[PDB]
């Protein structure tokens, strides 16, 4: 259960969060072992798993309209911001291993952070789709979202930041 | 006492079949890599149904038992010109065996 | 072991010297663990655990102290010791600070308005 | 009705979830009870009532890039207090398996 | 057999949370003391009276250094 | 019993030979959840319709696919369609309810598919054109390196706390340089002269190191070197010996 929900929300949803484009990760199971309130914790927890089934897809199919090696970047960008994503999900069944009282609310606080993240990422990912850019003005639109108001935002645009930059200087190397 | 054995190593083994704390029982290896016993077991086993198979008119000389090292020795003494334990003038040691037996001979 | 040899091992281990070198130490220490062995008082662990939290609150740490919380409930769900008062409170009288008083603040009672 | 039940509603009610037999009908007022232990209930209850309030201005604030990295730094301070809350209630969820 | 030992695996994991609770507030013991201590804690004694001790006892070592 | 007995204990036996598995249990949800499931739709009335799978232990998956993915063929898991390896639905693990590990091992399925494919391609040379000879050797040679570490981490399975989560990230970076000969091969199974043959497949390789001019840039040079090799001998023959020789035409230029 407290292994499940780790996959459902990792990349495999299962038949208690069934997944889908039009509501990401649905419980609606009636349950004789839970709480008729828990389905709403649930269902503020589910928000962060969608948003990383997400990600991943939109990694996925890279190598539509988007193409260079500016997708080459970012999505290579993308992928670092969630590792931290997957070491604080080890970290969670690590703990579960030995002492299998913890409840709910220790991946609630535990993961309140990327529930900052991501939907200030989403925006960003979507940015790039609804109007075209792929060019090299992705990184004006990167750095004027890099100035953020959010502090866990405001250092994962850094880290691709540089990713892009590091692709700049390959260009401007050979050409010089 | 209690407290002086609980100074003890405890488990890093875990499951997420048996959850809270399993002592472990172990990864149970197949008959490729669970011998040494069941390699002898196995050698046994097979030695029997072939005994079955035909209706004792097979009868296996015991190809193991002994060893090695004593084996080692008695191929050693054939070679210097002296006779052996089954030559005088696992099964596979029986063709292993007649190959160096008629060396010294 | 026995508790009479066991106070031996505990005047062992705090002194580095033989027992039969420091024994006016070990003989002061068996007149007050005798005659006042046992509780006699009522244990509650609650009032305890709220003073090893204001223990930490005198610190100013507020971490160690939530921290302790999830300490003290796993004291509870493995349930193997008998006194779970007596060791709380030693530890917390056992405190050092890195970097008050006790006549406003309420202990516990005494069992001497209850028949023994 | 047993304790055990309201005590189950209650620790949810602090997030703003709705317990099975606390609701609040009219949002203003604070949550309503659907013999001293009831009366206890409505006091213990203001403080899910109050966690509403700043969760819901930090959910809307936050996402507001016309209003300023200040206020959104008031949203940040505003998490980070919010973060320590949910802590506690893990540990007041851990001591089932009194507890009054 | 098994279940002696089971017991003393449920006994050696509350001897950790014991010494991280002896840690957070750091006394000057360690984990061989204060198996001492805990085996004085099963029969049951007062902490009023045993901690006296301690802090007589550490008053007698540094008298003789 | 004796022989059985010994054989039950040390060895497993329990799916893939005839023995229905009593495995012991601590039970209570987290990892009771399919028989929680099964008992929930039972009382809310199917109506009826019973389940039947075999009921595999966790770490005997793990250590199966482990075998899977290093290069070699038939195991008792998967289902094969063609020769291709698909999820098992006729196996059970006591959570997860069947539903998370049908994903998932979908995608374990998914890479097995490419590793199959490629290893019976080498097979298929063994049972001359001098560049497949050389493609079938760099394939073979990325292939030793990523079965030894497939091979060790086997070993050490049996040397602590498994679960899935850990060995398929450790093995992240062997499963995206697995998708990268995918799509090399998908353009050597598109095929008349052995020449054109060559030199289409090899200029892809010669572009598509400069594309992405890490660890994809070093697979892709020690496959170009592998394959650029041949020739570079026969153009060092042409030079040094005065004559050309090729076995059956591996150039454009009659001479």
């Amino acid at each position: 259960m407290i292994h499940e929900l780790l996959l459902a929300l990792s990349g495999y949803p299962g038949s208690i969060f069934t997944w889908n484009k039009r509501s990401g990760l649905q419980v609606s199971q009636d349950f004789p072992f839970l709480h008729p309130s828990e389905t709403s914790v649930l269902n503020r927890l589910c928000r962060l798993g969608t948003d990383y089934i997400r990600f991943t897809e939109f990694i996925e199919q890279y190598t539509g309209g988007l193409h260079g090696i500016y997708l080459r970047a970012f999505c290579t960008g993308l992928d670092s911001v969630l590792q931290p994503y997957r070491q604080a999900l080890l970290d969670l069944e690590q703990e579960f291993l030995g002492d299998p009282h913890l409840s709910i609310s220790h991946v609630n606080y535990f993961l309140d952070q990327f529930q900052l993240l991501f939907p200030s990422v989403m925006v960003v990912v979507e940015q790039i789709k609804s109007q075209k850019i792929h060019g090299c003005q992705i990184l004006e639109t990167v750095y004027k979202h890099s100035c953020g108001g959010l502090p866990p935002v405001r250092s994962a645009l850094e880290k691709i930041l540089a990713v892009c930059h590091g692709v700049m200087y390959k260009q401007l190397s050979a050409w010089m | 006492l209690w407290e002086a054995a609980l100074t003890y190593e405890a488990s890093k083994r875990r499951c997420w079949e048996r959850v809270g704390c399993p002592p472990g029982h172990r990864e149970e290896p197949y008959l490729t890599e669970a011998g040494r016993d069941a390699f002898d077991k196995f050698c046994r086993l097979h030695q029997g149904e072939l005994q079955l198979l035909a209706g004792g008119v097979l009868q296996a000389p015991q190809p193991v038992l002994v060893k090695e090292c004593e084996l080692v020795k008695d191929v050693l003494n054939v070679l210097i010109g002296v006779v052996s334990a089954t030559f005088s003038l696992p099964e596979s040691i029986s063709s292993l065996l007649s190959e160096v037996a008629e060396y010294g001979t | 072991k026995s508790p009479n040899v066991l106070l031996q091992n505990l005047c062992c281990r705090i002194l580095g010297r033989s027992e039969a070198d420091v024994a006016q130490q070990f003989q002061y220490a068996v007149r007050v663990i005798g005659s006042n062995f046992a509780p006699t008082v009522e244990r509650d662990e609650f009032l305890v655990a709220e003073k090893i939290k204001k223990e930490l609150i005198r610190q100013r740490r507020e971490a160690d102290a939530a921290l302790f919380s999830e300490l003290h409930r796993k004291l509870h769900s493995q349930g193997v010791l008998k006194n779970k008062w007596s060791i709380l409170y030693l530890l917390l009288s056992l405190s050092e600070d890195p970097r008050s008083y006790a006549t406003l603040f309420a202990q516990a009672l005494p069992r001497d308005a209850h028949s023994t | 009705i047993t304790e055990a039940a309201l005590v189950r509603d209650i620790l949810y009610v602090f997030q703003g979830i709705d317990g099975k037999n606390i609701k609040m009908n009219n949002t203003e007022n604070c949550y309503k009870v659907e013999r001293s232990l009831r009366d206890t209930a409505v006091r213990l209850s203001e403080l899910g009532w109050l966690h509403n309030k700043i969760r819901r201005y930090t959910d809307q604030r936050s996402l507001d890039r016309s209003f300023g990295l200040v206020g959104q730094s008031f949203c940040a301070a505003l998490h980070q207090e919010l973060r320590e809350y949910y802590r506690l209630l893990s540990v007041l969820h851990s001591q089932l398996q009194s507890l009054t | 057999a098994a279940a002696a030992a089971a017991n003393l695996n449920a006994v050696r994991e509350t001897m950790d949370v014991l010494l991280e609770i002896s840690r957070i507030l750091n006394t000057g013991l360690d984990m061989e003391t204060l198996s001492i201590c805990v085996r004085l804690c099963e029969q049951g004694i007062n902490p009023e009276a045993l901690s006296s001790v301690i802090k007589e006892l550490r008053k007698a070592t540094e008298a003789l250094k | 019993p004796d022989d059985r007995s010994w054989l039950e204990h040390h060895v497993v036996h329990q799916y893939w030979t005839a023995r229905p598995s009593q495995f012991p249990h601590s039970l209570h949800l987290h990892s009771n959840l399919a028989a929680v499931w099964d008992q929930h739709l039972y009382s809310s009335d199917p109506l009826y319709v019973p389940d039947d799978r075999v009921l595999v232990t966790e770490t005997q998956v793990i250590r199966e696919t482990l075998w899977l993915l290093s290069g070699v063929k038939k195991l008792f898991i998967f289902q094969l369609i063609d020769g291709k390896v698909t999820v098992r639905n006729n196996i059970i693990v006591t959570h997860l309810t069947h539903s998370c590990l049908r994903s998932v091992l979908e995608q374990i399925a998914a890479y097995g598919q490419v590793v199959f494919r490629l290893q019976e391609f080498i097979d298929e040379v063994m049972g001359p054109f001098r560049t497949y000879q050389a493609f079938m050797w760099a394939l073979y040679k990325y292939f030793i390196s990523f079965k030894e570490e497939l091979a060790e981490i086997e070993k050490c399975i049996i040397n602590t706390t498994i679960t899935l989560a850990i060995v398929v990230d450790k093995l992240a970076p062997r499963l995206s340089q697995l998708k990268v000969l995918h799509k090399v091969f998908s353009t050597g199974v598109a095929e008349t002269r052995n020449v054109v043959r060559a030199s289409h497949l090899l200029n892809t390789l010669y572009k598509a190191i400069l594309e992405y001019d890490e660890q994809t840039v070093s697979l892709l040079f020690s496959l170009w070197v592998e394959t650029v090799r041949p020739y570079l001998q026969t153009v060092d023959e042409w030079i040094v010996h005065g004559h050309l020789w090729d076995g059956a035409r591996e150039f454009i230029i009659q001479r």
